[PDB]
């Protein structure tokens, strides 16, 4: 096959993959549009000598999709595998995930998050930490990775801002500041801490290939003059301590008045000079300081333009990145040292399992386990190929495996698949090296299994592995809340948008397609430019047909807020058995609770009834009688119970419950207002009179009964309408605050913080909107303020919509934007015009 | 610093087994290697003299006594090398 | 420019869309896949550029590294070793550049 | 009509004929159920009439 040419060789990149203690996996994140993938493009640049950036241009040799290049912004991430040498000059294998740092593309990182085992944030140190920040570092703790931060642009400290030397590190030691407090506000670990003391944090400027630790400098420090030992003198370049030239020394009090610090005085102020030099200087000074720091270059090499001089200067100076590679290496654990979290968290049936002891030795013989996240299109878009990692085992070109989807059990068996693999390939970002064979703990590249595989898969071995059980599936950041509708302008090309609708299905983690009762074609997303490359995708490459697209709404939600008048009491068609309920509204912050996985169901009742009887003050009769919680295995409602058992007897009450559960389970979803879920509701069973004989307690007399138990109580206790709410973090310059508040006031929102950032003349406005009202709204901002705000948005929470959804007497005028009381009345019967149900539904309908 | 140091520092994680002036064969992974030949290793099958085979689970050889080493055959394709 | 009649459907019924905000035509510009029937031809648009903070000089007697009072404040406030474990550096060993 | 013509992808939308010269609001609003009835109304007319005599 043919290659570019690389500066190792190819064998021993294969020679290199059976050992897992020299192989890392990595994912680069962090806020959108800080530097991921130019540091790519520079270690790309670093490992090949052919490929070189253009001079007016960036190189984004990672970014291979054709939106990518016309948006300018990240939409797939994409792995890349090299071999790069360290400070002591051992060759590392790395695979590296780049990810995008636009949040409605969070569910990218996601994916990225499950195959890799550590993490590498980039933060612009210009801007600061910055909402998508905050929320991957959350994130990435809670899947239980490893943190390392690299501070990108520090240039802009120089070249922009034109900032002080001690006011450049009071900005970088602020920023450092704000990640450990933001690391150690959701970690119970005390261990996490970051510093450039442990090796732990790295500076960088990715524009021009500028990358260093303290221990890389102190190298270059010990390759300049010698006799110094690199590891303990970098143990002392940052903090509070001095350099006293009289004693040669290092001490912690000044001096004189005008003494630095020791990063100031050894590492940031030759920084200044060598770009002062090279930008301002490059006509009088520029050879003598490239003579003093023995750096020699052509006289064509003198002619070029600053910033491809600057690039080359300090590529010259700086040279290969060791400091990434130490840093990723000291505190990244290897997949055969971090296998057992992996397993512990990932893996269904515990790490205590036969299969978990022997999936966390990494054993690259034996039982094959493999886990696909990813799936990729070719250049055709008429077949994918699967990517993910090898947990265990060794997977071979034209191996017969088995394909295990996300809805296999060990009881069922019906989610599953026997296919035979084509090729094996490692990816690189432009080109693909094909193999025979992968072992345990690299990344994969399968082609062949595509067809049942929908999110994510496990491939297995069809003999033997009996008790394989399935991984979990992917547990996103964000919910997607926007609904869209779909059409072919032809009806009758519709088996052809069937074809693509269920391609975009594939390539698309978040992603939900469903298809309504009315007919409707509704696919889900968590943004704008989210349904703008689904769009885009699905025609140009999946349809190639005309497809309209209807208004986009939000999906809204049903809840109560009063106590329910009278007591919902309803008997089955066989007039035996009767089942009573009052439903009322849970306390504040108990859903929440119920849905982070603070409060779980599979406790022994102990633990469970302390919770309630602890923090929210339930009595023992009241903490004692959960039957189940959620319509989903964790959603925020809960079925209790009331019935006392001198009326009620409770041994016979425990037969029907498994019926009455799948009852509330099949009845909390679609509730009766406009079929949506139920959102923070206790339903109470008080009265029970059940049935003698079994075949009178059967599951078909008492579901759609208890079915109208639920709703009939949902119904009596005044029940209200909920809209998601986004919050919203802008950027902007102090003057077009006042526009800001000016756009925001006319989309019923309300600015919660207006926060000035520290070395910086922009302002961040954070804030609170409706999801409904958030349609246009960065384009009103970059409108309105010239282009100089900029703003992104998160879904965040529900609110109640304002105005009773029952009142009848409330006429709504067509093709009008209502008032306030109106809109829970609106929003109620469109929506049940746009499913597909009747004009209204009554109080005493169930 | 010359090449088969950095070919000494590549073998590193690898199983290696040296032999030392004392006729002592040491079998294992090597941990750790330094400028001098002085090698950390580990999971050590042991050799003597006279043929007993004995187990060591961590072994540091001074680089003064060494004799010989013998590395993996898959370093012939390692950077320095080329 | 000059330019390069639909009936009612299911589809567009007034009915169902709630008309909350008036869509403009640089909300169809700037998102040309999700608000249009009938892309054919349409470019997509550079999304965004970081905020270049660039501060222009206007005194020439000035240093150029100044803390200019358009800059915010930074609010001011560690495993460090001890100084009797005493680390000498040799003596030609200078940091880089100090001519 | 739909025991015999049979629609899975609601194609009865396409090749009715409407009356341009009134506004959109004005002329006849092509819901699924109303088309579905003009259909099976000039269904049952033109099944009364023999081909070989006359033809609508
Ligand atoms: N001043 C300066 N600009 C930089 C530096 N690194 C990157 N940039 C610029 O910032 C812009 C965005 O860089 P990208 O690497 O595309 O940003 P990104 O992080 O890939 O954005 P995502 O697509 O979200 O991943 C480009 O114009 C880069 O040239 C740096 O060190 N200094
Ligand atoms: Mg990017």
């Amino acid at each position: 096959q043919t290659l570019p040419v690389t500066v190792y060789e190819m064998d021993f990149l294969a020679d290199l993959m059976d050992n897992s203690e020299l192989i890392r996996n990595v994912t680069l994140c962090g806020h959108l549009h800080h530097g991921k993938t130019c540091f790519v493009d520079c270690l790309i640049e670093q490992t090949h000598p052919e490929i070189r950036k253009r001079y007016d241009q960036d190189l984004c040799y990672t970014d291979i999709l054709f939106t990518e290049q016309e948006r300018g912004v990240g939409i797939k991430s994409t792995p890349v595998t090299v071999v790069l040498p360290d400070t002591k000059g051992k060759s590392y294998l790395f695979n590296i995930m780049d990810t995008p740092g636009h949040v409605n593309f969070s569910d990218e990182v996601t994916a990225g998050l499950r195959i890799s085992d550590g993490v590498v944030l980039f933060i612009d140190a210009a801007e600061g930490v910055m909402l998508n920040t905050e929320r991957l570092i959350k994130h990435a703790v809670q899947e239980r990775l490893a943190v390392t931060v690299c501070i990108n642009k520090i240039d802009r400290l120089i070249l922009e801002l034109k900032l002080p030397p001690t006011d450049a590190y009071y900005k970088l030691r602020h920023i450092v500041d704000e990640v450990n407090g933001l690391i150690s506000m959701y970690s119970t670990d005390e261990n996490l801490i970051l510093s450039p003391l442990l090796g732990n944090v790295c500076f960088s400027s990715s524009q021009y290939s500028i990358c260093f630790t303290l221990g890389s400098f102190a190298k270059i420090y010990a390759d300049t003059f010698g006799d110094i030992n690199y590891q303990e003198f970098a143990k002392r370049l940052w903090g509070d301590i001095y350099f006293n030239p009289k004693t040669r020394k290092f001490t912690k009090k000044a001096p004189t008045s005008s003494s630095q610090r020791s990063f100031v005085e050894f590492i940031l102020e030759p920084l200044y000079k060598i770009l002062a030099q090279v930008v301002g200087d490059v006509d009088t000074s520029l050879p003598r300081t490239l003579d003093e720091l023995g750096i020699h270059l052509t006289k064509e090499e003198l002619k070029l333009n600053i910033r491809p001089l600057l690039r080359l200067v300090c590529k010259k100076f700086f040279g290969e990145f060791t400091g990434f590679v130490d840093m990723c290496v000291q505190h990244i654990p290897s997949p055969k040292v971090g296998a057992k979290p992996k397993i512990e968290h990932t893996y269904t049936g515990g790490v205590d399992s036969d299969l978990g002891e022997a999936m966390s030795d990494c054993d690259p013989d034996g039982p094959l386990m493999c886990h696909t996240t990813k799936m990729y299109s070719t250049d055709d878009g008429v077949q994918f190929h699967a990517f993910g990692r090898v947990l265990s085992g060794t997977i071979h070109a034209g191996q017969p495996v088995k394909v295990l989807g996300e809805n296999y059990t060990l009881e069922d068996e019906e989610d599953s698949q026997i296919c035979t693999v084509g090729r094996l390939w490692i990816s690189v970002a432009r080109y693909h090296i094909e193999v025979n064979r992968v072992p345990a703990g690299n990344w994969v590249l399968i082609e062949g299994v595509d067809q049942p595989i929908v999110k994510t898969a496990t491939i297995t071995e069809p003999r033997g592995n009996e008790e394989a059980q399935i991984f979990r599936p992917l547990k996103f950041n964000t919910t997607s809340v926007i609904k869209i509708a779909v059409e072919p302008v032809n009806p009758s090309e519709l088996p052809k948008m069937l074809d693509g609708l269920r391609k975009v299905n594939k390539s698309y983690p978040s992603l939900t397609t469903k298809v309504e009762e009315s007919g409707e074609h509704v696919i889900l997303g968590t943004g704008e430019l989210y349904l703008d490359c689904v769009m885009h995708d699905l025609r140009k490459m999946y349809s190639e047909i005309d497809i309209k697209v209807a208004d986009p709404v939000v999906t809204f939600c049903e809840t109560v807020v009063e106590t329910s008048s009278l007591k919902c009491f309803a008997e089955t068609p066989n007039k035996k058995n009767k089942i009573t309920m009052i439903a009322e509204p849970l306390e504040k912050g108990l859903a929440e609770d119920i849905e982070n996985e603070v409060v779980q169901i599979t406790w022994n009742r102990k633990k469970l009834g302390e919770f309630f009887q602890t923090k929210y003050d339930w009595d023992l009769l009241a903490a004692r009688s959960i039957w189940a919680f959620g319509p989903d295995a964790t959603g925020p409602n809960i079925l209790v119970d009331d019935t006392l058992p001198s009326e009620v007897d409770k041994a016979l009450l425990g037969s029907v419950k498994d019926s009455i559960v799948q009852g509330f389970q099949w009845g909390t979803r679609e509730g009766p207002l406009c079929d949506e879920l139920i959102r923070n509701v206790k339903f109470k069973i008080l009265d029970a009179v059940v049935a003698q004989e079994p075949l009178h307690r059967g599951g078909g007399q008492i579901i759609p009964t208890a079915r109208r138990v639920v709703y009939s109580a949902f119904l009596m206790a005044t029940p209200r309408l909920m809209e998601p709410y986004y919050f919203v973090e802008v950027q902007a310059p102090a003057d077009c605050v006042s526009a800001v508040y000016t756009v925001l006031a006319r989309r019923r929102g309300h600015v919660t913080q207006d926060a000035p950032i520290p070395g910086s003349p922009l302002y961040t406005i954070k804030a609170f909107i409706p999801a409904i009202d958030s349609f246009g709204f960065e384009t009103d901002l970059r409108t309105h303020t010239q282009g100089q705000a900029f703003s992104l948005s998160v879904f965040h929470h529900w609110q109640i919509v304002p105005g009773d959804p029952l009142d009848k007497s409330i006429v709504i005028r067509p093709l009008e934007p209502q008032p306030a009381p109106h809109l829970a009345r609106e929003f109620m019967i469109k929506t049940r015009r746009r499913k597909g149900l009747s004009e209204d539904v009554s109080i005493s309908k169930f | 610093i010359g090449v088969p140091i950095k070919v000494l520092h590549e073998a590193e994680g690898h199983i290696v087994t040296c032999e030392t002036n004392t006729g002592e064969v040491y079998r294992g992974k090597l941990i750790e290697a330094e400028d001098n030949m002085n090698c950390q290793m580990s999971n050590i099958t042991v050799t003597y003299r006279d043929g007993r085979v004995a187990q060591l689970e961590q072994v540091y050889i001074r680089g003064s006594k060494i004799r010989f080493l013998i590395l993996p055959d898959m370093l012939k394709n390692a950077p320095m090398l080329k | 420019f000059e330019p390069l009649d639909e009936d009612w459907n299911e589809f567009n019924d007034i009915n169902k869309i709630i008309i909350r905000q008036p869509i403009r035509t640089e909300y169809k510009i700037a998102f040309p896949y999700l608000y249009n029937n009938l892309p054919h031809h349409v470019h997509l648009t550079w999304y965004h550029t970081p905020n270049v903070v660039f501060i222009k000089t206007e005194d020439p007697d000035l240093p150029a590294f100044y803390f200019d009072p358009l800059i915010n404040p930074i609010s001011h406030r560690e495993p460090l070793p001890d100084d009797d474990e005493e680390f000498e550096l040799p003596e030609f060993v200078e940091p880089f550049l100090k001519d | 009509y739909l025991t015999e013509h049979p629609d899975p992808n609601n194609e009865n939308i396409v090749g009715y004929n409407n009356k341009k010269c009134w506004p959109r609001d004005a002329r006849m609003r092509l819901m699924k159920h109303d088309v579905n009835l003009g259909r099976a109304v000039f269904w049952d007319i033109k099944n009364r009439l023999p081909r070989s005599v006359t033809t609508v």
